[PDB]
């Protein structure tokens, strides 16, 4: 998938009910190699120290029949992440119905520089499996966008760019 | 002898304390001549008070403290051989690399060049160097001790000095020593504690 | 005069509150507004967690050279405090440590109670070693630190710097330390890092008349105050 | 119209709450002063265990009969509800079921919710 | 407290309430409701349980005391003392539904 | 005793009345080696002059029953010590009964700089021999602080310190 | 090192 179209697209399709979590998103924006390379992330990789919150946005792209519920739930720093939807409820989450609302945005706020695996974590789990009316396709996708909030703040430049 | 003294106490403050040019360490390097040279191209020295006993003394004595740095640089170079020495004047780069920034390992590294490093270019024979660098800590303070650990199953970074002489094919072997000297400026202190033997110092 | 002192449903006894010394003559205090942030985000469980804890006593003998704990290690399994500084990441608190201590008026010594900030100690380079819990460690006289030294070779007599009492049996029985929070940061791990340290060193030993009880007790009763942590505040948008 | 409720760390969406049915036409309240008693001794952390929790999805199919759940019970492993209610001896507490149910346009049926008190069952 | 005048030490009176095990550590106790009876400053220790009533037609709750501290004497004082304890209603206290059971 | 923690102690006992000092503290703090290592005279070894007057405190740690007098004298710089109890009386001193206060402060003014055995001397005689009730110990310890006045002041640092 | 940081964004100009 990687360094293609197809590495930005969560899929979610119809398979056993394993509360596996859809995505476990870990909040290292500058080290973390999913979020290390977007805009924000190639912004911090300039500096040494930051901090601020983060708004993760969530878009679904499947059909407008589509209808379930998913699970965003939120672990703080120092916190493992949570294996089952059970342990997501009973902490801090979202739960979003897709065929009232085809995004969710969450925003994190204890983001600070790594040193010079914390931060917390952003899952996905099935609340629901997803529901479609006829031969509707079974598989859908869903995309994230991640940016700093206007309080985020970051400082000591750090260019590290070399051949 | 016995004199009658009024009361006076300016000198026993913590900048008059504190805030008294010291030698810290004395970095040397030799000049580019690709004739035997080793690690010798270029020095390196993490900046620290421990290295020296009266400052790490006098800092220990208290728990916390913040500081801003003014270091200067003492240069003083010579020909390594009896050889009828003759050489231009020499350019030595002093590079201050902020905290948690990478540290050169060559001659020719990379960090040498990077913009973030503030570098001092200075020509030998002229006054010593000097620059000051601020208070660099992460955290509010510079902590002396840190009861605590990293993981769960003390040290504070304030930066690195690098020198490195920009003169590159050199025939003539050019010992160069640098000698700098910190002064704390803007010192606060914080939490006072018993002063140490002068034991494992 | 006897005050009975309540928190939450912790009751303890003090002759009274005479001599009750503040580290640095700073009460601890909630973090300030001028040193927080709406995005660095603390929350303030002040109202449980933060009661009398009464550790289990230590006897001093003659031959007792010393006792110390570390805050909030000592704690860690106390309840509320244990589980908030276990759930939350990053947490502050003062303390109030009040050392009672019950003896005869025909026993005789003195103790000298030490709060020490970053009371980094030495024969250290362990965890479990370096920070016994509920039961705190003990000095020696010669791993456990060293009496006169306090372990980090810095003689006793010289202690008195830091925040302290003196417990002179002739004189008063008990010591009361009340510990605003003290660190380099505004908050930090609790579990990772201790900031303060109790030490009590009987500078005076111990003795008593002919066929008086032995040992005597030192009890310490810890309250944490201004007890406050992350941090779990998500803004959900529209 | 989609409202998002919030309850302590919780967050639901929520159609409309268009027909939201009260038993009997009584709002959950605290116990009252006049039933109330300074030596039959009540607290209320109606702070955080107040919250709203999702049990485990179950599956409507044609061959499905129905479901049932009782209370407090059901609630007895959901976090600090389920703690409060071991910890303490005695505790009431109203409550806000909201079934939501996701089908199609093209998908029918219909499901009577019922909430009984004191739903004793038997073979 | 009927001991001497000079004994000293501290008794941990806690109150476990009803559906709880009564502890059997101090620890336990002082987590708990208690409180600390110091011995040498007050003489004797009052403790208002509240949640009491009627059994049926082991539940109630638990008065426990620990040593929190042993018992320190001046000098050949004994160390043998004993502790008496009273129990009442309180003026809120009710009671209903005569049911005199008494014959032979 | 030294480095000790019974170097801090001096032991008051039950022994034949002899009028030598319990102890004969000579107020040299920066070049005494009592006072010396004092936080006084660790700050002192920092300078080069200072002035100013010393607070003495004598912390007595015996039973609550024990009874006594003891005679805290005060010999002025260029005065030999006292040797005897009268000798001291007949001086400035201090009569500290025990059995009344548990301390006894002393305030010496004209403490200087040494140069670059003079100063004066705290001591302590027996007034009285201690007296204890029953099979109380007759072995208590006095302990001994000191520090400078607000008045005090140094000036002209002379850190002397290698290895 | 988890230091409360205020808002300051002279830096990235």
């Amino acid at each position: 998938k990687k360094n293609t179209m197809e590495m930005y697209r969560v899929r979610l399709s119809d398979k056993p009910h394993t509360d596996d979590p859809i995505l476990c998103l870990s909040l290292s924006p500058a080290s973390d190699p999913r979020l290390s390379h977007t805009m924000l992330g190639e912004i911090l990789n300039y500096y040494t120290h930051w901090a601020g919150s983060l708004k993760f946005t969530f878009l679904f792209c499947g059909s407008m029949m589509a209808t379930g519920k998913l699970l965003v739930s939120y672990a703080p720093p120092g916190a493992d992440p949570p294996k089952k939807r059970k342990e997501a409820m009973l902490g801090t989450h979202v739960i979003w119905d897709i065929g009232l609302q085809s995004s969710c945005t969450m925003v994190v706020p204890w983001i600070s520089n790594t040193t010079y695996t914390e931060g917390g974590y952003i899952s996905v789990f099935y609340q629901t499996r997803i529901v479609v009316p006829l031969s509707t396709p079974r598989e859908m996708d869903i995309l994230g966008f991640v940016s700093a909030c206007n309080d985020f703040s970051v400082r000591l430049l750090r260019d590290t760019t070399h051949i | 002898r016995h004199v009658v003294q009024h009361r006076s106490r300016s000198e026993s403050s913590i900048e008059s304390f504190f805030a008294r040019g010291a030698c810290v360490t004395i970095m040397t390097v030799d000049n580019p001549a690709s004739t035997t040279n080793k690690d010798k191209l270029f020095a390196v020295w993490k900046i620290t008070y421990k290295d020296t006993v009266q400052l790490r003394r006098k800092l220990e004595f208290f728990t916390y403290s913040r500081f801003d740095m003014e270091l200067t640089f003492v240069v003083t170079a010579n020909f390594t051989e009896t050889n009828n020495g003759h050489a231009l004047n020499q350019v030595y780069q002093i590079m201050y690399v902020p905290p948690g920034a990478p540290v050169p390992e060559k001659w020719d590294d990379y960090t040498w060049q990077t913009s973030s490093n503030p570098s001092i270019f200075y020509t030998y024979g002229t006054a010593p160097a000097r620059i000051s660098v601020p208070y660099v800590g992460i955290s509010n303070a510079y902590s002396h001790f840190y009861d605590g650990f990293s993981k769960v199953p003390s040290l504070n970074d304030f930066g690195i000095l690098a020198v490195r002489v920009v003169n590159d094919h050199n025939p003539t072997k050019v010992t160069s020593k640098i000698r700098v000297y910190l002064k704390p400026k803007h010192i606060r202190v914080w939490c006072p504690r018993p002063p140490r033997a002068v034991a494992y110092y | 005069r006897v005050l009975q002192l309540t928190l939450g449903n912790s009751t303890i006894t003090t002759q009274e509150a005479a001599n009750s010394v503040v580290a640095y003559g700073r009460w601890p205090e909630y973090l300030r507004d001028s040193e927080a942030n709406p995005v660095d985000q603390p929350t303030e469980p002040d109202v449980a967690a933060c009661r009398f804890y009464t550790l289990d006593t230590v006897s001093w003998t003659k031959e007792s050279r010393g006792w110390w704990w570390k805050l909030p290690d000592a704690l860690r399994d106390m309840g509320l405090f244990g589980q908030n500084m276990y759930y939350h990441y990053l947490g502050r608190s003062g303390y109030t440590v009040h050392v009672q201590c019950n003896a005869s008026k025909f026993h005789q010594g003195a103790l000298g109670v030490f709060a020490v900030p970053e009371m980094c100690l030495a024969g250290h380079t362990s965890y479990q070693n370096a920070n016994p819990g509920e039961k705190g460690g003990t000095f020696t006289g010669t791993f456990c630190p060293v009496d006169y030294l306090l372990g980090n070779g810095t003689l006793l007599g010289n202690a008195f710097v830091f925040p302290h009492q003196i417990i002179n049996l002739r004189t008063n029985n008990c010591a009361t330390l009340v510990l605003p929070y003290v660190n380099s940061l505004s908050i930090d791990s609790m579990v990772k890092h201790n900031n303060w340290g109790i030490a009590i060193l009987p500078l005076a030993p111990l003795n008593f008349a002919s066929e008086s009880s032995p040992e005597i007790p030192i009890t310490l009763t810890i309250a944490p105050m201004c007890c406050e942590f992350n941090g779990l505040r998500n803004i959900t948008l529209p």
